[PDB]
């Protein structure tokens, strides 16, 4: 198994209903909507501040059905394609 | 004589938070395109995309709202482009904006 | 219950009528005060430049102030500037020229400025004077000669005089007062007012309603959200006391329906109503033939605006270009012709609701036209499906 | 796209004509010649041409109307029904479509509906 790193660092260095996902969320609406306001934040927009650290890819299907809430909470409300309302 | 500081530096604290994020935000694309002899400034698609990308504004008419207290305190101004696009630029001395990020540390 | 009674007295206090406001305002009300004190007290007489935010109802921070001097010390008095009405740069001096020492007054007698007015300020016998200024920026001249005068008094022989200028902040000491970053005699004081942000617009709500009425009208959970919105764009407490009494009454005219013909809690959906016809594009709106968006002989113009960006590489376009491709695309489909002679009218018909807009110009089809935003906002939301849907697929 | 690539055609027919054991050529000699000659091309460029069309249940019942108007005004409503049917067109849509473009002040009917002019 260590015979595959071993050119790693010679190229490299010569050239060059979400789980946990969900809860951790919440904590940083905090500062993006009680702090750092913007009023822009969900669908296609969450793409540029869900990244941060945590990874696991999400699916097309699971940003969807995470837009049935909020609304009903006051969190981010719902429009068209990029939405920006509450 | 250069420019005072204190006019650039009273005019921050008495400014929304949100519109310290763009001031902010298009100073460092200037120095590090500044290289480039052919600067003719940043156009409005891509400055509107920018915004959403670092939670600033969330419509149009809402960015340009943001843009008065900017225009009459000469610091950005808009030229008639040819390209129906109105460029951003702002009007100082190559070394004034050199020394603005090291007084935004604290 | 008491329903009619909260609501008849809700509307008062949430009215923009002189917010004379204590709470909130601590750090930058005393300093105000206690400036003044070691001028009347230690005989000393300088300037003090106030540059306040671009719109956020200071007016009636100083008026506080004034009126709690008449009654601790009794002997001076304080003549007022209101020049609104002057849209001149001149005729200023003499207009307040006429309040020399109270019971002792004159009359002008044509070009006498710069010799009456400062002879009796330099006067030791007379009481000290506090002369107020606003909108000194719209003072301005081609040389600004005229205030090189105002700014000096207090600097020369016998300073007897405070200067105190309430203007909100356009520019600072660049064009204005030149002297400054140059002479060595003048030494002016500034003080500026970041805007409020929820630490004050919240605190200023809860002294507002819980002191006059007797049980509130919406939740707390409603507050957050009006008050974080009104400061990201300047933080006026007119604006913030508008967006609310403005969610009142439309809640207010649904109680009558189906109720008095033979409190409650607002809640945050009827607020977000409100503002949306604000900032927030009025396109959904349009079923059952409702006509409030976009009627039909605009739509098969502005739908070819796109279809010409995309070939030319271009966003501007013009009312000679507009003709030509509303007269191709209405042969091959058999729809209403409309001539060029009134296209130019509906040029000046297409600018509210947020959407696109032009300038002024003085021959007719050559004109220099623009689009304001297009990006995604004609699916989804909006239908295009079945009305200009074989236009984008045609070209 | 020149004279070159007209002789070009002609000699891939015979390339796959001989692959049977025959002397004939057919109409799959034709398509599977023609595909090569299509993936080739996209494949200099960095995307693919493809095409994009919303099959909308009502977009051919306005260009059959389209027909009438051009012969005359005053079309009768039960004479415009001649040639939807002959495609196979079903006339429980067709009801439903007239509200769809008259909300949208396209046309008009009476109050029994039999009468449509094109304004």
């Amino acid at each position: 198994l260590q015979d595959a790193e071993e050119a790693v660092e010679l190229v490299q260095y010569a050239y060059f209903l979400s789980e946990s996902r969900l809860k951790a969320f919440k904590v940083a609406l905090l500062d993006v909507f009680r702090e750092a306001h913007a009023q822009s934040i969900g669908m296609n927009r969450l793409t540029e501040s869900i990244n941060r650290d945590s990874e696991e890819p999400f699916s097309s299907v699971e940003i969807q059905a995470a837009l049935s809430k909020m609304q009903d909470d006051n969190q981010v409300m719902v429009s068209e394609g990029i939405i920006f309302l509450i | 004589s250069s420019l005072p500081l204190s006019s650039l530096t009273h005019v921050l604290r008495s400014l929304t938070p949100n519109a310290r994020g763009i001031f902010r935000l298009l100073i460092k694309y200037q120095l590090d395109n500044q290289d480039n002899p052919s600067y003719i400034g940043l156009s409005f698609q891509d400055f509107y995309q920018q915004c959403r990308e670092a939670f600033l504004v969330n419509s149009d008419l809402t960015l340009r709202a943001q843009l008065t207290e900017f225009r009459d305190h000469k610091l950005i101004r808009t030229k008639k482009g040819t390209d129906g696009v109105e460029y951003l630029l702002i009007p100082v001395d190559n070394g004034t904006l050199t020394d603005f990020l090291e007084k935004e540390e604290e | 219950k008491q329903e009619g009674t909260c609501y008849q007295q809700a509307k008062l206090v949430l009215n923009t009528a002189v917010p004379d406001r204590l709470p909130a305002r601590e750090r930058e009300m005393d300093v105000i005060r206690n400036f003044l004190r070691e001028h009347i007290c230690g005989k000393k007489a300088g300037s003090l430049y106030l540059s306040g935010a671009p719109g956020t109802g200071k007016t009636a921070c100083l008026s506080r102030i004034l009126q709690d001097l008449k009654k601790e010390l009794k002997g001076f008095k304080t003549i007022m500037l209101n020049c609104m009405s002057l849209r001149t740069a001149q005729a200023v001096f003499p207009a307040i020229a006429q309040e020399i020492c109270q019971e002792e007054v004159s009359r002008p007698a044509g070009k006498d400025m710069m010799r009456k007015l400062e002879k009796h300020m330099t006067a030791e016998k007379g009481p000290m004077i506090v002369l107020v200024l606003d909108e000194m920026d719209q003072l301005d001249s081609k040389g600004q000669d005229v205030l090189y005068t105002l700014f000096e008094w207090p600097w020369l022989s016998n300073s007897h005089l405070v200067l105190i200028g309430i203007a909100n902040t356009l520019d600072l000491t660049d064009r204005i007062l030149p002297r400054l970053q140059a002479r060595e005699k003048c030494k002016p004081q500034l003080l500026n007012f970041p805007p409020y942000t929820r630490n004050q617009i919240v605190t200023i709500l809860q002294d507002r309603l819980n002191q006059v009425s007797r049980d509130q009208v919406l939740d707390n959970a409603a507050v957050q959200f009006c008050a974080r919105k009104v400061s990201a764009v300047s933080g006026d407490v007119r604006k913030a006391l508008d967006v609310c009494r403005r969610a009142i009454e439309i809640v207010e005219s649904d109680v009558k329906s189906q109720t008095i013909l033979k409190p409650k809690r607002v809640g945050l959906i009827h607020i977000s109503q409100v503002i949306s016809e604000i900032d927030g594009n009025r396109m959904t709106l349009s079923q059952e033939g409702a006509q409030d968006s976009f009627p039909l002989q605009q739509k098969i113009l502005v739908c070819s605006l796109m279809l010409l960006i995309r070939q030319l590489k271009i966003k501007e376009v013009t009312l000679g270009k507009l003709y030509e491709a509303y007269s191709k695309v209405c042969r091959k489909q058999q729809v209403a012709a409309v001539d060029q002679s009134e296209c130019l009218s509906l040029s000046g018909l297409l600018e509210a609701r947020g959407i696109l807009g032009l300038k002024r110009n003085k021959e007719t089809r050559l004109t220099k036209v623009f689009f304001k935003i297009e990006e995604k906002e004609i699916e989804h939301a909006l239908k295009d499906k079945a009305l200009i849907g074989n236009i984008l697929a045609t070209g | 796209t020149s004279a070159r690539t007209l002789l070009a055609i002609l000699r891939l027919s015979t390339a796959l004509a001989r692959l049977r054991m025959v002397d004939v050529v057919e109409k799959e000699d034709v398509n599977e010649a023609i595909r090569l000659m299509e993936m080739s091309k996209d494949s200099l460029l960095g995307d693919k041409g493809q095409t994009a069309r919303t099959q909308r249940p009502a977009d051919v019942i306005f260009a059959t109307v389209r027909e009438l108007v051009s012969g005359g005004r005053s079309v009768r409503f039960s004479e415009a029904e001649q040639r939807c049917v002959s495609r196979g067109f079903t006339p429980a849509q067709f009801q439903a479509a007239l509200d769809e473009y008259e909300e949208l002040n396209v046309w008009q009917v009476n109050a029994s509906r039999t009468r449509i002019t094109f304004v």
